[PDB]
């Protein structure tokens, strides 16, 4: 019971399998997915046009829902609440594996990555990638931390400090982190300011994410289309809204 | 008699679709039909030919289907395989004809450089009441024939009767469009069932069991021809009354009866080809003697009216009608003691393969007053059964 | 001219156990090293052979004194062996940086762009310590090997333990922060703010708070080009200059007609811009001196992670050079009229020559093979 | 609105009323409170039989399969056979879904607007509505079932 409660959770914060809709008493007909469909794109247009996220989601009714165990069929509400977010994203990766460029897709790959932090820093445990960014960050050394003062201290000049200094990385595991000129660097390691240990998750998540739709982009392009036709008729319409 | 009713416990043996469930209402699609088809030829060549042939000659079994989308003809009767086996009958040289019958959607064997067998089964007090559909005079809205045919059954205090065909149907409430009543009183279609019942109820005063099974051309089921459970509402509660798909096979005491509801006879006996100077009871015999071989009276899939193309009689579900599918093996059993196939072919009561058939043809026929029915009557003890038929 | 080179290849190369043993790497223990390792070869008249893998030393050996090798190049490490076949993916290959005469033509005018002159050889000394100090400071990189190549600049192999296996990301990672000079000016990601690190020593200048200091560090640049130009061409700056405000360039060309002298001419022009404004002036010293002194990495030889580079000992009769090898300690020492060629003969002076090439080759040979 | 497209679909019910006769385009400008002829009857019983008479041709007629004959022709049989090539079926399922739901759709009432009218007219409008909203709600189209479309895909 509460092991099923777990990996769902996990499923619901990560995002990456989906569930069956048919038992579902909601989302059922041909029409109401046609809208849910289309909020979720709406939202994330929205959100990649204006660069007040957690003020986006309560426009659009995304968050989930609070309801007290007392209240009668209460296994309804999770379960739509549930089904909403795990159909929505499927659908729109869908979309733009299909008929997007891959000079495109990294539009979708912002969007998705931007409401999962909302989700970690409202959400109450950040296990699931507390564990694996203990792998990543390694605790910066005295010994180094004295050898650079110099340098650190001429990068770093406004605070909004041996502690404030943040576990440091290897080289060869982040090369995409040297470019930020917010960054120091001393022979092939670099040390950073613990705020941005959520920049480092959009890295990840983001590299991740897009390798997927290329390879769904490739167990398509063997095929001409898709086979069923209420479908494929729909899917495109989910490119410019 | 009146023990001998409270006795009755009827009961089915099909298996009843759950009404939130139907696996085809409406979606159809052509390659599930191909897969069907291609699934159950195999079946019948691995299970029933395969016993008369041990492996220049060809042999093959295949679906027969018309060549041309015309009425066929003896020199476009074609036979397919699979998807690739392709192939014609040319065997009209020697004009050689055996005693079989041939029609679009049969599964025969053929072999040849041409000899073909039709999947042949190997060789072997109660009173009753049967009513056909309509009830109503053609161009009125009266319903007194349902009046002199209760009259005559609770005159001869029969222990059950079976009450089918079409009861509100679109042959004879489209003139009207409506219900208007001598007392100034405005109907409609349930309603008027509901008062239809009441009157048989009321009239029987629940002494005798009651068997409705629905038809096609009915108003109010607007399901395809395996249709089922015309909904029975009645302000009487006591359980007289009963409802049943359109292919029907019920349990009597002892007694199986399958019930094919609608005008099957004549449409395969003129859509299909036979030999000529063949006496029409004769005709009749042997294409029922073909139907019961493809263990499924419903074999022709097109089923078009003769002599117009276009127009079609009835609907058949083609992916859902094999489960109705009931196999014929007397080594066993005899499933089917007795067949009602009511149909516009003349009058009989005969026997095949040690089971019976009796076409009650339809009351008010032609919109003549002269209805007729049947009775039967059966004792026992093997399997002993007198009919007789009526005429109004 | 063939017959020369045709018998001198038996002294040409002698570096061939220890060209097998540096492209062996011993500590990792795997064989087959040379196996899978490319190969390209120039032959006489256009002819060219490539996926030229030798298996065996010897046969390597037999096939390049057989032929004419006018060009002899170095390639990466393969899946297998065989050539043109299996489409075969490359496992490994070294970090490479290439520097070139040509960045600074615009730049010098003593020389006829053709032939390259005495005045013009401390800007190849200045950026080889410059992008050494780089490598050392920014990056670990224990190893380091330099190589002059015939009648212009230089190139930068590398040997690490790491970085020959480095995906082609890693590699644009890597050559993106060691360019500075973007092309026109050094780019505002370091123009946004103060206290800086890269250009900053870059630029010679540590960290400081002063006649004394700003002369031990303009005079460097002072030398490297009052001499060969001491701004004879005004436009060249005066264009850069034209980036601020056209009122100090008019200052500037105002002033600079009545004094005539370059060093005189450099000690105005830092007097007018040194106290004009706080912000809107801001480190204008500096990039002029970047933009006037930093070498421009090349990003086209060094782009892929497979490629094919000019080997050390390459002979090619056009200018007579011979690519002698080199190391970090010798950039203070080294000069390009001294390397050996094939016109000495039976001549004890090239003797000691090449002799001096080998052993300052076998130096950091087996300084690999001890630190490895 | 949401009610011109679904108007511009839907199929003929004529109401044949005393000494006059209608075409029934009802929405829910049109007095969606009030559904009776300019007589003083309410024709309801009529209205429902013919919505009763034209479901069930509308079934009847899509039931008998016809496809479309190849090589570009417009002719259709219903004998369909093992090694045809061409798929086309003459009414395909999706007009009848949409035939269907716009008939739903031309009699569903808003509920601001029932609020101000008595029980007895929602009542049986509801009862009405009822007879075609349990036909669609059995549908094996208008429902769909959705893990199928990608878990061959590599989907859970
Ligand atoms: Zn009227």
């Amino acid at each position: 019971l509460n092991k099923q409660i777990k990996e769902e959770e996990r499923n619901y914060i990560l995002l990456e399998n989906a569930i069956d809709n048919s038992n579902i008493q909601g989302f059922q007909t041909i029409q109401e997915i046609v809208q849910l469909a289309m909020q979720r794109m709406k939202m994330i247009k929205e959100i990649i046009q204006e660069e007040n996220y957690n003020r986006i989601r309560v426009a659009n009714k995304f968050i989930t829902v609070a309801i007290p165990k007392s209240d009668p069929e209460y296994e309804l509400k999770n379960k739509q609440q549930y089904a909403k977010e795990v159909l929505s994203h499927f659908l729109c990766k869908m979309a733009y594996a299909f008929y997007a460029e891959p000079e495109t897709w990294l539009e979708f790959a912002r969007a998705e990555a931007f409401i999962l932090m909302d989700k970690l820093k409202s959400g109450q445990h950040h296990a699931n990638f507390f564990s694996d960014e203990n792998l990543k960050i390694k605790t910066i050394s005295d010994e180094l931390f004295k050898q650079a003062f110099p340098k650190i201290e001429a990068t770093f000049s406004s605070i909004k400090i041996k502690k404030d200094n943040f576990k440091m990385f290897k080289f060869i595991d982040h090369p995409s982190m040297l470019s930020n000129n917010d960054v120091v660097l001393h022979k092939g390691y670099i040390i950073i300011y613990k705020e941005s240990t959520s920049k480092i998750v959009q890295n990840i998540f983001i590299e991740r994410l897009l390798d997927e739709m290329r390879l769904l982009q490739l167990k398509f392009q063997n095929n001409g289309s898709k086979l069923d036709d209420d479908r494929l008729s729909f899917l495109k319409d989910l490119h410019k809204a | 008699q009146h023990q001998n009713s409270n006795n009755m416990t009827i009961v089915d043996l099909f298996e009843q679709y759950d009404p939130n469930k139907i696996p085809n209402y409406l979606t159809n699609n052509i390659d599930k039909i191909r897969k069907h088809l291609e699934q159950r030829i195999l079946t019948f060549k691995i299970q029933n030919y395969s016993q008369f042939i041990v492996n220049e000659e060809v042999k093959m079994v295949g679906r027969l289907i018309s060549t041309e989308n015309g009425f066929l003809n003896t020199t476009n009767l074609r036979i397919e395989l699979n998807r690739n086996q392709y192939f014609d009958l040319v065997f009209e040289n020697d004009f050689d004809f055996g005693n079989n019958v041939l029609f679009p959607n049969q599964i025969v064997m053929v072999k040849g450089i041409l000899v073909v067998s039709e999947l042949i089964t190997d060789h072997i007090s109660q009173l009753i009441m049967v009513a056909a559909g309509p009830f109503s005079t053609v161009m009125s809205t009266q319903y007194t024939s349902f009046d002199n045919i209760l009259h005559v059954a609770k005159t001869k205090k029969v222990s059950t009767l079976i009450l089918l065909g079409p009861f509100l149907d679109i042959k004879n409430e489209i003139l009207k469009d409506g219900s208007i009543i001598i007392n100034s009183k405005e109907y409609t279609f349930e309603q008027l069932q509901n008062s239809l019942f009441e009157k048989a109820v009321k009239e029987l005063e629940g002494k005798t069991q009651i068997i409705i099974v629905p038809s096609t051309r009915d108003i109010l089921s607007t399901d395809s021809i395996p249709q089922m459970s015309l909904e029975i509402k009645v302000s009487e509660h006591k359980n007289s009354i009963h409802s049943y798909s359109n292919p029907a096979y019920i349990d009597i005491d002892k007694l199986r009866v399958y019930i094919a509801n609608s005008d099957v006879g004549m449409i395969t006996l003129q859509n299909s080809l036979l030999d000529k100077k063949i006496p029409y009871m004769q005709q009749s015999r042997l294409t029922f003697k073909a139907l019961m071989n493809q263990q499924n009276l419903y074999s022709i899939y097109p089923m078009r009216n003769p002599q117009d193309s276009q127009q079609i009689l009835e609907t058949v579900k083609l992916p859902n009608i094999n489960d109705f599918d009931i196999p014929f093996d007397y080594q066993l059993e005899q499933y089917p003691h007795i067949i009602i196939s009511p149909s516009s072919l003349p009058k009989f009561a005969t026997k095949i393969y040690n089971t019976v058939v009796i076409n009650p043809n339809y009351v008010i026929r032609d919109g003549s007053q002269a209805g007729n029915f049947a009775i039967i009557t059966l004792f026992k003890d093997h399997e002993r059964t007198r009919v007789d038929l009526y005429c109004l | 001219l063939d017959y020369d080179l045709l018998e001198e290849y038996y002294r040409s190369y002698f570096p061939v156990s220890q060209m097998v043993q540096w492209l062996s790497y011993p500590q990792d223990g795997d064989d087959t090293y040379f196996t899978r390792r490319e190969f390209s070869f120039t032959l006489q008249n256009e002819v060219y052979l490539r996926y030229q893998m030798y298996n065996s030393e010897r046969e390597f050996k037999n096939a390049l004194l057989q032929k004419v090798p006018e060009k002899i190049d170095i390639g990466a490490v393969y899946d297998r062996p065989g050539k043109k076949g299996d489409d075969i993916k490359a496992k490994e290959k070294e970090f490479v940086i290439d520097i070139d005469m040509t960045d600074y033509d615009h730049i010098r005018t003593c020389c006829s762009k053709a032939k390259i002159c005495e005045k013009c050889w401390k800007f190849m000394r200045v950026a080889c310590d410059l992008i050494s100090k780089s490598l050392d400071e920014d990056f670990g990189f224990q190893h380091v090997l330099w190589v002059y190549s015939g009648r212009r600049g230089i190139h930068a192999w590398v040997c690490d333990k790491e970085i020959r296996k480095a995906n082609d990301y890693t590699r644009a990672s890597i050559i993106d922060y060691l360019n500075i000079l973007v092309d026109y000016v050094k780019p505002s990601l370091l123009k946004m703010e103060k206290s800086h690190l890269i250009e900053r020593n870059a630029m010679k200048q540590l960290n400081q708070k002063k006649a004394e200091k700003e002369s031990e560090k303009v005079f460097v640049e002072i030398v490297l080009r009052e001499q060969n130009l001491f701004m004879k061409k005004p436009e060249i700056i005066l264009e850069f200059l034209a980036k601020r405000s056209e009122n100090l360039s008019k200052e500037v060309e105002k002033e600079w007609k009545t004094l005539k002298t370059s060093e005189q001419r450099y000690e105005a022009l830092k007097e007018l811009v040194s106290s004009e404004d706080k912000k809107k002036t801001h480190y204008l010293l500096e990039e002029l001196r970047i933009w006037l002194l930093y070498p421009r990495l090349d990003v086209n030889v060094s782009k892929s992670t497979n490629h094919l580079l000019k080997s050390p000992f390459c002979i090619h009769p056009k200018t007579g050079n011979v690519c002698v090898p080199f190391t970090t300690e010798e950039i203070s020492t080294f000069d390009p009229f001294s390397v050996p060629n094939i016109s000495t003969l039976t001549t004890e002076e090239g003797s000691s020559k090449m002799k001096n090439s080998l052993k300052i080759f076998n130096k950091f040979l087996e300084n690999l093979k001890k630190d490895v | 609105s949401k009610r011109n497209q679904f108007l511009t679909s839907i199929p003929r019910v004529l109401v044949d009323c005393k000494k006059c006769d209608q075409t029934f385009l009802f929405l829910g400008a049109d007095a969606a409170s009030i559904l009776k002829c300019k007589c003083g009857n309410d024709i309801y019983i009529q209205l429902k039989n013919k919505i009763a008479l034209v479901v069930k041709e509308l079934i009847r007629n899509f039931e008998e399969n016809a496809i479309q004959i190849d090589n570009e022709e417009f002719e259709y049989t219903h004998q369909i056979s093992l090694v045809g090539k061409a798929k086309q079926q003459k009414m395909s399922s999706f007009t009848l879904n949409q035939k269907l739901l716009s008939i739903q759709a031309m009699f569903d009432i808003t509920k601001e607007e029932q609020e101000n009218t008595q029980k007895v007219t929602i009542e049986k409008i509801k009862t009405i509505k009822k007879t075609l909203d349990d036909l669609l709600s059995k549908s094996q189209y208008n429902n769909l079932n959705l893990s199928n479309i990608f878990t061959s895909f590599g989907l859970l």
